[PDB]
Protein backbone atom coordinates (compact mmCIF):
# COMPACT_ATOMS: atom_id res chain seq x y z
CA UNK A 1 0.00 0.00 0.00
CA UNK A 2 0.78 3.74 0.19
CA UNK A 3 3.11 4.70 3.07
CA UNK A 4 2.45 7.61 4.40
CA UNK A 5 4.67 9.55 6.83
CA UNK A 6 3.76 12.08 9.75
CA UNK A 7 6.66 14.33 11.71
CA UNK A 8 7.32 15.30 14.22
CA UNK A 9 5.57 12.92 16.30
CA UNK A 10 5.80 14.93 19.18
CA UNK A 11 4.98 18.75 19.87
CA UNK A 12 3.97 21.18 22.80
CA UNK A 13 2.58 24.68 22.38
CA UNK A 14 1.15 27.36 24.69
CA UNK A 15 -2.45 28.33 24.63
CA UNK A 16 -2.49 30.90 21.68
CA UNK A 17 0.49 29.97 19.80
CA UNK A 18 0.77 28.86 16.34
CA UNK A 19 1.55 25.38 15.10
CA UNK A 20 2.17 23.17 12.12
CA UNK A 21 2.29 19.79 12.03
CA UNK A 22 3.69 18.57 8.34
CA UNK A 23 3.10 14.79 7.23
CA UNK A 24 4.34 13.40 3.44
CA UNK A 25 3.71 11.13 1.12
CA UNK A 26 5.65 8.66 -0.31
CA UNK A 27 3.49 8.70 -3.86
CA UNK A 28 1.69 11.50 -5.72
CA UNK A 29 -1.52 11.85 -4.04
CA UNK A 30 -3.75 14.56 -5.96
CA UNK A 31 -4.69 16.55 -3.02
CA UNK A 32 -6.96 13.29 -1.91
CA UNK A 33 -6.31 14.08 2.21
CA UNK A 34 -7.85 14.84 5.08
CA UNK A 35 -7.05 15.26 8.90
CA UNK A 36 -8.90 14.17 11.98
CA UNK A 37 -8.96 15.57 15.55
CA UNK A 38 -8.61 12.24 18.15
CA UNK A 39 -9.67 13.27 21.68
CA UNK A 40 -8.02 10.52 24.28
CA UNK A 41 -9.90 7.86 23.87
CA UNK A 42 -12.89 8.91 21.56
CA UNK A 43 -13.84 8.65 17.62
CA UNK A 44 -11.53 10.47 15.95
CA UNK A 45 -13.27 13.58 14.46
CA UNK A 46 -13.01 14.81 11.18
CA UNK A 47 -10.75 18.28 10.66
CA UNK A 48 -10.37 19.40 6.94
CA UNK A 49 -10.53 17.21 4.04
CA UNK A 50 -9.51 17.84 0.45
CA UNK A 51 -6.03 19.06 1.93
CA UNK A 52 -7.53 23.05 2.05
CA UNK A 53 -11.67 22.80 3.18
CA UNK A 54 -12.68 23.33 6.74
CA UNK A 55 -15.74 21.12 8.15
CA UNK A 56 -18.85 21.69 10.19
CA UNK A 57 -18.21 21.73 13.97
CA UNK A 58 -14.20 22.68 13.64
CA UNK A 59 -13.17 26.64 14.27
CA UNK A 60 -11.64 28.41 11.09
CA UNK A 61 -8.24 28.47 13.23
CA UNK A 62 -7.87 24.37 11.16
CA UNK A 63 -6.50 25.21 7.51
CA UNK A 64 -3.98 22.72 5.94
CA UNK A 65 -2.26 23.52 2.61
CA UNK A 66 -0.81 21.15 -0.13
CA UNK A 67 2.73 22.30 -1.27
CA UNK A 68 3.14 19.51 -3.64
CA UNK A 69 4.01 15.33 -2.75
CA UNK A 70 4.32 17.28 0.51
CA UNK A 71 0.85 18.01 3.02
CA UNK A 72 0.88 20.31 6.44
CA UNK A 73 -1.42 21.62 8.71
CA UNK A 74 -1.76 24.94 10.49
CA UNK A 75 -3.27 26.06 13.54
CA UNK A 76 -3.31 30.02 13.52
CA UNK A 77 -4.13 30.03 17.38
CA UNK A 78 -3.90 26.58 19.63
CA UNK A 79 -6.67 26.77 22.34
CA UNK A 80 -7.36 23.80 25.10
CA UNK A 81 -9.53 22.33 22.71
CA UNK A 82 -6.45 21.37 20.43
CA UNK A 83 -4.93 18.96 22.96
CA UNK A 84 -5.78 15.79 21.17
CA UNK A 85 -3.82 13.10 18.37
CA UNK A 86 -3.61 14.05 14.49
CA UNK A 87 -3.95 11.85 11.87
CA UNK A 88 -3.03 12.47 8.09
CA UNK A 89 -4.80 10.13 5.88
CA UNK A 90 -4.19 9.67 2.03
CA UNK A 91 -6.97 8.51 -0.21
CA UNK A 92 -6.05 8.41 -3.48
CA UNK A 93 -7.81 5.94 -4.53
CA UNK A 94 -11.58 4.66 -3.47
CA UNK A 95 -11.84 1.75 -1.39
CA UNK A 96 -8.15 2.58 -0.24
CA UNK A 97 -7.00 4.52 3.16
CA UNK A 98 -4.20 4.76 4.80
CA UNK A 99 -2.89 6.86 7.95
CA UNK A 100 0.33 8.05 9.37
CA UNK A 101 1.73 8.00 12.43
CA UNK A 102 0.01 10.44 14.58
CA UNK A 103 1.09 13.42 16.22
CA UNK A 104 0.87 14.13 19.88
CA UNK A 105 0.26 17.89 20.54
CA UNK A 106 0.48 18.35 24.33
CA UNK B 1 -32.95 12.52 12.11
CA UNK B 2 -29.22 12.38 12.67
CA UNK B 3 -26.83 9.16 11.51
CA UNK B 4 -26.40 7.02 14.29
CA UNK B 5 -23.79 5.16 13.47
CA UNK B 6 -23.14 2.35 16.19
CA UNK B 7 -21.38 -1.04 16.49
CA UNK B 8 -21.49 -3.87 18.45
CA UNK B 9 -20.54 -7.72 19.04
CA UNK B 10 -16.64 -7.52 20.00
CA UNK B 11 -16.05 -9.78 22.81
CA UNK B 12 -12.86 -12.71 23.90
CA UNK B 13 -11.13 -14.82 22.10
CA UNK B 14 -8.20 -17.04 21.63
CA UNK B 15 -5.88 -16.64 18.86
CA UNK B 16 -7.23 -18.89 15.75
CA UNK B 17 -11.32 -18.00 16.87
CA UNK B 18 -13.65 -16.18 15.24
CA UNK B 19 -16.24 -13.14 15.97
CA UNK B 20 -18.45 -11.21 13.81
CA UNK B 21 -18.30 -7.14 14.37
CA UNK B 22 -22.05 -5.85 13.91
CA UNK B 23 -22.13 -1.77 12.29
CA UNK B 24 -25.88 -0.15 12.42
CA UNK B 25 -26.42 2.65 10.71
CA UNK B 26 -29.54 4.78 10.54
CA UNK B 27 -30.43 8.04 8.84
CA UNK B 28 -28.77 7.44 5.70
CA UNK B 29 -29.09 4.83 2.70
CA UNK B 30 -26.56 1.93 3.20
CA UNK B 31 -26.40 1.60 -1.05
CA UNK B 32 -24.86 5.55 -1.39
CA UNK B 33 -22.06 5.58 1.29
CA UNK B 34 -18.75 2.96 1.48
CA UNK B 35 -18.23 1.44 4.70
CA UNK B 36 -14.97 1.16 6.65
CA UNK B 37 -13.60 -0.54 9.69
CA UNK B 38 -10.17 1.20 10.69
CA UNK B 39 -8.68 -0.27 14.29
CA UNK B 40 -6.66 1.10 16.70
CA UNK B 41 -4.29 -0.55 18.83
CA UNK B 42 -3.88 0.52 22.58
CA UNK B 43 -1.17 3.45 22.35
CA UNK B 44 -0.88 3.70 18.17
CA UNK B 45 -2.06 5.24 15.50
CA UNK B 46 -5.07 4.36 13.49
CA UNK B 47 -4.84 1.94 10.92
CA UNK B 48 -7.27 0.60 7.66
CA UNK B 49 -8.83 -3.06 7.62
CA UNK B 50 -11.44 -3.25 4.87
CA UNK B 51 -14.13 -1.53 3.00
CA UNK B 52 -17.47 -2.72 1.38
CA UNK B 53 -19.47 -0.70 -0.84
CA UNK B 54 -23.37 -2.21 -0.85
CA UNK B 55 -24.46 -1.25 -4.23
CA UNK B 56 -21.10 -1.99 -6.47
CA UNK B 57 -20.44 -5.12 -3.82
CA UNK B 58 -16.61 -3.68 -4.20
CA UNK B 59 -15.14 -4.75 -1.21
CA UNK B 60 -11.10 -4.32 -0.26
CA UNK B 61 -9.21 -5.21 2.62
CA UNK B 62 -5.64 -4.32 4.03
CA UNK B 63 -2.07 -5.93 3.37
CA UNK B 64 -2.23 -7.33 7.11
CA UNK B 65 -5.38 -8.89 6.57
CA UNK B 66 -5.98 -10.06 3.18
CA UNK B 67 -7.40 -13.37 3.85
CA UNK B 68 -8.09 -13.06 7.43
CA UNK B 69 -10.92 -10.68 7.31
CA UNK B 70 -14.19 -10.79 5.71
CA UNK B 71 -16.56 -7.62 5.16
CA UNK B 72 -19.88 -8.39 4.40
CA UNK B 73 -23.17 -6.01 3.86
CA UNK B 74 -26.58 -7.21 4.94
CA UNK B 75 -28.62 -3.91 2.91
CA UNK B 76 -31.73 -5.38 4.71
CA UNK B 77 -31.22 -5.01 8.35
CA UNK B 78 -29.04 -2.00 6.81
CA UNK B 79 -25.87 -3.45 8.78
CA UNK B 80 -22.57 -4.00 7.15
CA UNK B 81 -20.49 -6.72 8.87
CA UNK B 82 -17.18 -7.70 9.35
CA UNK B 83 -16.77 -11.13 9.87
CA UNK B 84 -13.34 -12.30 11.38
CA UNK B 85 -11.44 -15.05 11.58
CA UNK B 86 -7.74 -16.47 12.51
CA UNK B 87 -7.07 -14.08 14.91
CA UNK B 88 -3.66 -13.18 16.74
CA UNK B 89 -2.43 -11.11 19.64
CA UNK B 90 -2.19 -7.73 17.13
CA UNK B 91 -5.71 -7.63 15.95
CA UNK B 92 -6.37 -6.61 20.31
CA UNK B 93 -7.21 -3.60 18.81
CA UNK B 94 -10.13 -1.26 19.54
CA UNK B 95 -12.58 -1.36 15.76
CA UNK B 96 -14.19 1.61 14.48
CA UNK B 97 -16.80 1.70 11.88
CA UNK B 98 -16.58 4.39 9.27
CA UNK B 99 -18.46 5.98 6.28
CA UNK B 100 -17.25 8.31 3.69
CA UNK B 101 -18.52 11.46 3.16
CA UNK B 102 -19.99 12.77 -0.48
CA UNK B 103 -20.73 16.45 -0.30
CA UNK B 104 -20.79 19.07 2.56
CA UNK B 105 -19.02 21.83 0.20
CA UNK B 106 -17.04 19.66 -2.57
CA UNK B 107 -16.55 15.73 -2.96
CA UNK B 108 -14.60 15.16 -0.11
CA UNK B 109 -12.72 11.86 -1.24
CA UNK B 110 -12.37 9.37 1.68
CA UNK B 111 -12.92 11.80 4.54
CA UNK B 112 -14.64 9.52 7.25
CA UNK B 113 -17.67 12.07 7.92
CA UNK B 114 -19.19 9.50 10.78
CA UNK B 115 -17.53 7.23 13.47
CA UNK B 116 -19.25 4.80 15.44
CA UNK B 117 -18.29 4.35 19.41
CA UNK B 118 -15.62 1.45 18.76
CA UNK B 119 -15.70 -2.02 19.88
CA UNK B 120 -12.69 -3.47 21.65
CA UNK B 121 -11.69 -7.12 20.69
CA UNK B 122 -9.35 -8.30 22.92
CA UNK B 123 -7.54 -11.67 21.97
CA UNK B 124 -5.23 -13.40 24.95
CA UNK B 125 -6.05 -17.14 25.70
CA UNK C 1 -4.48 5.22 -19.77
CA UNK C 2 -8.20 5.42 -19.98
CA UNK C 3 -10.23 7.53 -22.47
CA UNK C 4 -12.36 10.70 -21.30
CA UNK C 5 -14.58 12.45 -23.26
CA UNK C 6 -15.56 16.27 -22.69
CA UNK C 7 -17.14 18.68 -24.66
CA UNK C 8 -16.82 22.20 -23.48
CA UNK C 9 -19.77 25.11 -23.76
CA UNK C 10 -18.55 27.91 -25.87
CA UNK C 11 -18.75 30.03 -22.50
CA UNK C 12 -15.79 27.59 -21.06
CA UNK C 13 -17.25 28.56 -17.94
CA UNK C 14 -18.81 25.10 -17.52
CA UNK C 15 -17.69 21.69 -19.43
CA UNK C 16 -18.39 17.95 -18.94
CA UNK C 17 -16.94 14.83 -18.86
CA UNK C 18 -17.87 11.72 -20.08
CA UNK C 19 -17.10 8.07 -19.56
CA UNK C 20 -18.40 7.24 -22.84
CA UNK C 21 -20.59 8.19 -25.84
CA UNK C 22 -22.36 4.97 -26.80
CA UNK C 23 -24.66 3.28 -24.32
CA UNK C 24 -25.22 -0.32 -24.81
CA UNK C 25 -28.69 -1.56 -23.81
CA UNK C 26 -29.13 -5.37 -22.70
CA UNK C 27 -32.69 -5.80 -23.26
CA UNK C 28 -33.23 -5.20 -19.68
CA UNK C 29 -30.86 -2.96 -18.21
CA UNK C 30 -28.84 0.40 -19.90
CA UNK C 31 -25.35 1.35 -18.42
CA UNK C 32 -26.05 4.09 -16.16
CA UNK C 33 -24.74 7.64 -17.56
CA UNK C 34 -21.69 8.24 -15.06
CA UNK C 35 -20.90 11.88 -16.18
CA UNK C 36 -19.06 14.75 -14.20
CA UNK C 37 -19.84 18.59 -15.00
CA UNK C 38 -17.04 21.53 -14.10
CA UNK C 39 -17.34 25.06 -13.70
CA UNK C 40 -14.43 26.83 -12.34
CA UNK C 41 -15.55 30.38 -10.93
CA UNK C 42 -19.45 28.44 -10.03
CA UNK C 43 -21.12 31.36 -12.12
CA UNK C 44 -21.42 34.22 -9.51
CA UNK C 45 -22.19 31.31 -6.92
CA UNK C 46 -26.20 32.30 -7.17
CA UNK C 47 -26.64 29.35 -9.98
CA UNK C 48 -27.65 25.45 -9.53
CA UNK C 49 -25.63 23.18 -12.25
CA UNK C 50 -28.41 21.59 -13.81
CA UNK C 51 -27.74 18.95 -16.23
CA UNK C 52 -31.18 17.39 -17.77
CA UNK C 53 -30.86 14.06 -19.98
CA UNK C 54 -33.61 14.55 -22.39
CA UNK C 55 -35.33 11.57 -25.14
CA UNK C 56 -37.26 13.32 -27.45
CA UNK C 57 -38.88 12.18 -31.08
CA UNK C 58 -38.25 14.34 -33.95
CA UNK C 59 -39.72 14.40 -37.29
CA UNK C 60 -40.22 17.33 -39.81
CA UNK C 61 -37.15 19.90 -39.63
CA UNK C 62 -33.44 20.44 -38.03
CA UNK C 63 -33.48 24.27 -38.70
CA UNK C 64 -36.01 24.81 -35.02
CA UNK C 65 -38.62 26.29 -37.11
CA UNK C 66 -42.47 25.38 -36.66
CA UNK C 67 -43.29 23.56 -39.66
CA UNK C 68 -43.43 20.06 -38.54
CA UNK C 69 -40.76 20.25 -36.23
CA UNK C 70 -43.47 21.09 -33.68
CA UNK C 71 -43.40 17.58 -32.65
CA UNK C 72 -40.48 17.96 -30.38
CA UNK C 73 -42.38 15.16 -28.32
CA UNK C 74 -39.68 14.21 -25.04
CA UNK C 75 -40.33 10.64 -24.17
CA UNK C 76 -38.14 10.84 -21.45
CA UNK C 77 -36.54 13.53 -18.72
CA UNK C 78 -35.01 14.04 -15.91
CA UNK C 79 -33.51 16.54 -14.29
CA UNK C 80 -30.68 16.26 -11.94
CA UNK C 81 -28.63 18.73 -10.02
CA UNK C 82 -25.13 19.06 -8.54
CA UNK C 83 -24.55 21.95 -7.08
CA UNK C 84 -25.95 22.09 -4.35
CA UNK C 85 -25.61 17.89 -3.99
CA UNK C 86 -28.91 17.77 -2.99
CA UNK C 87 -29.07 15.08 -0.02
CA UNK C 88 -27.25 11.60 -0.46
CA UNK C 89 -26.53 10.47 -4.77
CA UNK C 90 -28.43 7.74 -6.20
CA UNK C 91 -25.75 4.66 -5.80
CA UNK C 92 -22.11 6.07 -4.70
CA UNK C 93 -19.87 7.72 -7.56
CA UNK C 94 -18.15 5.15 -9.84
CA UNK C 95 -14.28 4.74 -9.57
CA UNK C 96 -14.50 6.71 -12.99
CA UNK C 97 -15.97 9.71 -11.57
CA UNK C 98 -13.68 9.53 -8.51
CA UNK C 99 -10.53 9.61 -10.70
CA UNK C 100 -12.36 12.44 -13.01
CA UNK C 101 -12.60 14.22 -9.20
CA UNK C 102 -8.82 13.63 -8.48
CA UNK C 103 -7.63 14.97 -11.94
CA UNK C 104 -9.84 17.78 -11.65
CA UNK C 105 -10.17 20.41 -8.66
CA UNK C 106 -12.96 20.83 -5.87
CA UNK C 107 -15.07 22.55 -8.62
CA UNK C 108 -16.45 19.37 -10.13
CA UNK C 109 -19.77 18.04 -9.27
CA UNK C 110 -20.72 14.20 -10.42
CA UNK C 111 -24.00 13.63 -11.67
CA UNK C 112 -25.78 9.82 -12.40
CA UNK C 113 -28.83 8.89 -14.73
CA UNK C 114 -30.68 5.43 -15.90
CA UNK C 115 -32.78 4.93 -18.22
CA UNK C 116 -36.05 2.65 -17.81
CA UNK C 117 -35.56 0.07 -20.82
CA UNK C 118 -39.10 0.52 -22.44
CA UNK C 119 -37.23 3.58 -24.09
CA UNK C 120 -36.35 3.36 -27.94
CA UNK C 121 -33.37 2.97 -29.25
CA UNK C 122 -31.37 6.14 -30.92
CA UNK C 123 -32.38 5.34 -34.64
CA UNK C 124 -32.52 8.43 -37.59
CA UNK C 125 -33.37 8.20 -40.81
CA UNK C 126 -33.15 10.81 -43.60
CA UNK C 127 -35.26 10.40 -46.74
CA UNK C 128 -33.73 10.13 -50.08
CA UNK C 129 -33.39 13.03 -52.37
CA UNK C 130 -36.20 14.41 -52.25
CA UNK C 131 -38.23 11.50 -51.56
CA UNK C 132 -41.34 13.93 -50.56
CA UNK C 133 -40.24 13.70 -46.59
CA UNK C 134 -38.35 15.02 -43.60
CA UNK C 135 -36.01 14.25 -41.34
CA UNK C 136 -36.79 12.52 -38.38
CA UNK C 137 -35.09 10.41 -35.00
CA UNK C 138 -34.89 9.56 -31.54
CA UNK C 139 -31.92 11.49 -29.81
CA UNK C 140 -30.72 11.56 -26.45
CA UNK C 141 -29.32 15.57 -25.26
CA UNK C 142 -27.46 16.20 -22.53
CA UNK C 143 -27.79 20.17 -21.63
CA UNK C 144 -25.55 21.01 -18.38
CA UNK C 145 -26.47 24.37 -17.54
CA UNK C 146 -26.40 26.57 -14.78
CA UNK C 147 -29.14 28.78 -13.48
CA UNK C 148 -31.26 29.20 -10.70
CA UNK C 149 -34.08 26.59 -11.24
CA UNK C 150 -34.87 24.28 -13.79
CA UNK C 151 -37.45 26.63 -15.83
CA UNK C 152 -35.04 29.12 -16.62
CA UNK C 153 -34.60 30.53 -19.87
CA UNK C 154 -31.93 28.15 -21.01
CA UNK C 155 -29.48 28.99 -23.81
CA UNK C 156 -26.78 27.76 -25.88
CA UNK C 157 -23.85 30.33 -25.47
CA UNK C 158 -23.64 29.43 -21.70
CA UNK C 159 -25.48 25.35 -21.89
CA UNK C 160 -23.16 22.74 -23.17
CA UNK C 161 -25.33 20.36 -25.30
CA UNK C 162 -23.77 16.82 -26.64
CA UNK C 163 -25.76 13.63 -27.86
CA UNK C 164 -25.37 10.61 -26.73
CA UNK C 165 -26.44 6.99 -28.66
CA UNK C 166 -28.94 4.19 -26.78
CA UNK C 167 -27.77 1.31 -28.46
CA UNK C 168 -29.32 -2.35 -28.06
CA UNK C 169 -27.77 -5.49 -27.66
CA UNK C 170 -29.31 -9.04 -27.06
CA UNK C 171 -28.00 -12.74 -26.35
CA UNK C 172 -26.99 -14.86 -29.82
CA UNK C 173 -29.88 -17.34 -29.37
CA UNK C 174 -29.52 -20.47 -30.57
CA UNK C 175 -33.51 -20.12 -32.43
CA UNK C 176 -34.80 -22.44 -34.94
CA UNK C 177 -33.25 -21.61 -38.66
CA UNK C 178 -35.43 -19.22 -40.15
CA UNK C 179 -36.46 -20.86 -42.73
CA UNK C 180 -38.65 -19.86 -46.39
CA UNK C 181 -40.19 -21.90 -48.81
CA UNK C 182 -42.12 -21.64 -51.58
CA UNK C 183 -43.98 -23.76 -54.15
CA UNK C 184 -44.51 -21.88 -57.69
CA UNK C 185 -47.50 -24.01 -60.24
CA UNK C 186 -47.87 -22.25 -63.42
CA UNK C 187 -50.89 -21.96 -66.06
CA UNK C 188 -49.27 -24.22 -68.36
CA UNK C 189 -47.05 -26.45 -66.44
CA UNK C 190 -49.39 -29.27 -66.47
CA UNK C 191 -49.33 -30.30 -62.64
CA UNK C 192 -45.30 -29.27 -62.59
CA UNK C 193 -43.83 -26.19 -60.44
CA UNK C 194 -40.56 -24.69 -59.80
CA UNK C 195 -39.32 -25.63 -56.13
CA UNK C 196 -37.06 -23.27 -54.15
CA UNK C 197 -35.85 -23.10 -50.39
CA UNK C 198 -34.14 -20.75 -48.31
CA UNK C 199 -32.84 -20.71 -44.85
CA UNK C 200 -30.20 -18.09 -42.81
CA UNK C 201 -27.44 -19.92 -40.32
CA UNK C 202 -28.36 -17.77 -37.84
CA UNK C 203 -31.38 -15.91 -36.80
CA UNK C 204 -30.07 -12.95 -34.93
CA UNK C 205 -26.71 -11.07 -36.38
CA UNK C 206 -24.18 -8.25 -35.48
CA UNK C 207 -22.98 -5.07 -37.39
CA UNK C 208 -20.92 -6.09 -40.18
CA UNK C 209 -21.01 -10.15 -39.26
CA UNK C 210 -21.71 -11.69 -42.61
CA UNK C 211 -24.88 -13.07 -42.91
CA UNK C 212 -25.17 -16.68 -44.60
CA UNK C 213 -27.84 -17.70 -46.37
CA UNK C 214 -29.07 -21.75 -47.92
CA UNK C 215 -30.29 -22.26 -51.10
CA UNK C 216 -32.27 -25.48 -52.27
CA UNK C 217 -33.42 -25.71 -56.07
CA UNK C 218 -35.10 -28.26 -57.87
CA UNK C 219 -37.05 -27.70 -61.04
CA UNK C 220 -39.81 -29.47 -62.59
CA UNK C 221 -41.08 -27.18 -65.28
CA UNK C 222 -39.93 -26.67 -68.70
CA UNK C 223 -38.74 -23.20 -67.83
CA UNK C 224 -34.50 -22.52 -66.99
CA UNK C 225 -33.35 -19.54 -64.50
CA UNK C 226 -31.71 -17.04 -66.00
CA UNK C 227 -29.99 -15.58 -62.94
CA UNK C 228 -30.80 -15.40 -59.29
CA UNK C 229 -30.83 -12.17 -56.80
CA UNK C 230 -30.04 -12.03 -53.36
CA UNK C 231 -30.97 -8.78 -51.23
CA UNK C 232 -31.30 -7.37 -47.45
CA UNK C 233 -33.70 -4.40 -48.31
CA UNK C 234 -34.74 -2.31 -45.00
CA UNK C 235 -38.43 -2.21 -43.60
CA UNK C 236 -38.59 1.22 -42.18
CA UNK C 237 -42.01 2.92 -40.80
CA UNK C 238 -43.12 6.20 -39.73
CA UNK C 239 -45.71 5.40 -36.68
CA UNK C 240 -45.79 8.36 -35.38
CA UNK C 241 -47.56 11.49 -37.43
CA UNK C 242 -46.79 9.92 -40.66
CA UNK C 243 -47.29 6.70 -42.45
CA UNK C 244 -43.94 6.76 -44.63
CA UNK C 245 -43.05 3.49 -45.20
CA UNK C 246 -39.23 3.38 -46.34
CA UNK C 247 -38.14 0.04 -48.20
CA UNK C 248 -34.50 0.98 -49.65
CA UNK C 249 -32.74 -2.00 -50.51
CA UNK C 250 -29.61 -1.16 -48.32
CA UNK C 251 -27.45 -4.51 -49.95
CA UNK C 252 -27.64 -6.55 -52.50
CA UNK C 253 -25.89 -8.63 -54.79
CA UNK C 254 -26.30 -10.27 -58.11
CA UNK C 255 -24.68 -13.82 -59.23
CA UNK C 256 -25.55 -15.68 -62.29
CA UNK C 257 -26.52 -19.03 -61.97
CA UNK C 258 -28.95 -21.49 -64.51
CA UNK C 259 -31.03 -24.48 -63.66
CA UNK C 260 -32.41 -26.58 -66.47
CA UNK C 261 -35.61 -28.48 -66.44
CA UNK C 262 -35.07 -31.73 -64.20
CA UNK C 263 -31.98 -30.25 -62.46
CA UNK C 264 -31.64 -29.81 -58.98
CA UNK C 265 -29.42 -27.00 -56.97
CA UNK C 266 -28.34 -26.20 -53.55
CA UNK C 267 -25.84 -23.58 -52.52
CA UNK C 268 -24.72 -20.70 -49.66
CA UNK C 269 -24.77 -17.28 -50.19
CA UNK C 270 -22.98 -14.33 -48.08
CA UNK C 271 -24.03 -11.48 -48.03
CA UNK C 272 -22.80 -8.15 -45.69
CA UNK C 273 -25.14 -5.50 -44.85
CA UNK C 274 -23.16 -2.24 -44.34
CA UNK C 275 -23.32 1.19 -44.03
CA UNK C 276 -20.11 2.33 -45.19
CA UNK C 277 -20.32 0.33 -48.46
CA UNK C 278 -23.38 2.98 -49.44
CA UNK C 279 -23.36 6.24 -47.19
CA UNK C 280 -25.50 8.02 -48.89
CA UNK C 281 -29.26 8.66 -47.61
CA UNK C 282 -31.32 6.66 -49.77
CA UNK C 283 -34.14 6.74 -47.81
CA UNK C 284 -32.80 4.46 -45.09
CA UNK C 285 -32.78 4.38 -41.36
CA UNK C 286 -29.49 4.58 -39.11
CA UNK C 287 -28.34 4.29 -36.27
CA UNK C 288 -26.90 7.76 -35.76
CA UNK C 289 -26.52 11.61 -37.93
CA UNK C 290 -24.75 9.54 -41.20
CA UNK C 291 -22.28 12.76 -41.53
CA UNK C 292 -19.85 11.19 -39.43
CA UNK C 293 -18.56 7.13 -39.80
CA UNK C 294 -19.19 5.63 -35.86
CA UNK C 295 -22.23 5.05 -37.24
CA UNK C 296 -24.16 1.95 -38.61
CA UNK C 297 -27.47 0.82 -39.69
CA UNK C 298 -30.58 1.20 -37.67
CA UNK C 299 -30.55 -1.60 -35.09
CA UNK C 300 -34.00 -3.79 -35.46
CA UNK C 301 -36.80 -2.79 -32.67
CA UNK C 302 -37.85 -4.83 -30.66
CA UNK C 303 -41.01 -4.47 -29.68
CA UNK C 304 -41.34 -5.60 -25.86
CA UNK C 305 -44.56 -4.53 -24.30
CA UNK C 306 -45.90 -1.01 -22.28
CA UNK C 307 -48.32 0.03 -25.03
CA UNK C 308 -46.28 -1.14 -28.30
CA UNK C 309 -44.10 1.71 -30.15
CA UNK C 310 -46.66 3.28 -32.23
CA UNK C 311 -46.05 6.37 -29.71
CA UNK C 312 -42.21 5.34 -28.94
CA UNK C 313 -40.27 6.01 -31.81
CA UNK C 314 -39.89 4.78 -35.40
CA UNK C 315 -39.27 0.84 -36.07
CA UNK C 316 -36.83 -0.80 -38.41
CA UNK C 317 -36.98 -4.60 -39.56
CA UNK C 318 -34.63 -6.60 -41.77
CA UNK C 319 -34.84 -9.64 -44.32
CA UNK C 320 -32.98 -11.39 -46.65
CA UNK C 321 -35.35 -11.62 -50.00
CA UNK C 322 -34.22 -13.84 -52.38
CA UNK C 323 -35.97 -14.61 -56.22
CA UNK C 324 -35.13 -16.25 -59.48
CA UNK C 325 -35.30 -15.00 -63.09
CA UNK C 326 -37.09 -17.75 -64.73
CA UNK C 327 -36.71 -17.25 -68.53
CA UNK C 328 -40.33 -16.11 -69.37
CA UNK C 329 -43.23 -15.94 -67.41
CA UNK C 330 -42.43 -15.55 -62.99
CA UNK C 331 -40.31 -13.50 -60.37
CA UNK C 332 -40.73 -15.84 -57.82
CA UNK C 333 -39.16 -14.37 -54.76
CA UNK C 334 -38.40 -15.31 -50.90
CA UNK C 335 -38.50 -13.77 -47.87
CA UNK C 336 -36.62 -14.41 -44.83
CA UNK C 337 -37.20 -12.32 -41.50
CA UNK C 338 -34.35 -12.10 -39.26
CA UNK C 339 -32.87 -9.23 -36.26
CA UNK C 340 -30.10 -7.41 -36.88
CA UNK C 341 -28.30 -5.57 -33.51
CA UNK C 342 -25.12 -3.64 -32.41
CA UNK C 343 -22.32 -6.20 -31.48
CA UNK C 344 -21.56 -6.85 -27.56
CA UNK C 345 -3.65 2.42 -13.00
CA UNK C 346 -2.68 4.98 -15.05
CA UNK C 347 -3.97 8.06 -15.15
CA UNK C 348 -6.48 9.20 -18.08
CA UNK C 349 -6.57 10.59 -21.38
CA UNK C 350 -8.52 13.64 -22.53
CA UNK C 351 -10.83 12.69 -25.97
CA UNK C 352 -12.77 15.29 -27.04
CA UNK C 353 -16.45 14.68 -28.09
CA UNK C 354 -16.04 15.22 -31.23
CA UNK C 355 -17.54 13.13 -33.83
CA UNK C 356 -15.05 12.58 -36.55
CA UNK C 357 -16.17 11.65 -39.73
CA UNK C 358 -14.76 12.07 -43.41
CA UNK C 359 -16.34 15.14 -45.38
Amino acid sequence: DIQMTQSPSSLSASVGDRVTITCRASQSVSSAVAWYQQKPGKAPKLLIYSASSLYSGVPSRFSGSRSGTDFTLTISSLQPEDFATYYCQQSKYDGLITFGQGTKVA
Amino acid sequence: SEVQLVESGGGLVQPGGSLRLSCAASGFNFSSSYIHWVRQAPGKGLEWVASISSYYGYTSYADSVKGRFTISADTSKNTAYLQMNSLRAEDTAVYYCARQGYYYNSYMQGALDYWGQGTLVTVSS
Amino acid sequence: GTRVFKKSSPNCKLTVYLGKRDFVDHLDKVDPVDGVVLVDPDYLKDRKVFVTLTCAFRYGREDLDVLGLSFRKDLFIATYQAFPPMPNPPRPPTRLQDRLLKKLGQHAHPFFFTIPQNLPCSVTLQPGPEDTGKACGVDFEIRAFCAKSIEEKSHKRNSVRLIIRKVQFAPETPGPQPSAETTRHFLMSDRRSLHLEASLDKELYYHGEPLNVNVHVTNNSAKTVKKIRVSVRQYADICLFSTAQYKCPVAQLEQDDQVSPSSTFCKVYTITPLLSDNREKRGLALDGQLKHEDTNLASSTIVKEGANKEVLGILVSYRVKVKLVVSRGGDVSVELPFVLMHPKDDDIVFEDFARLRLK
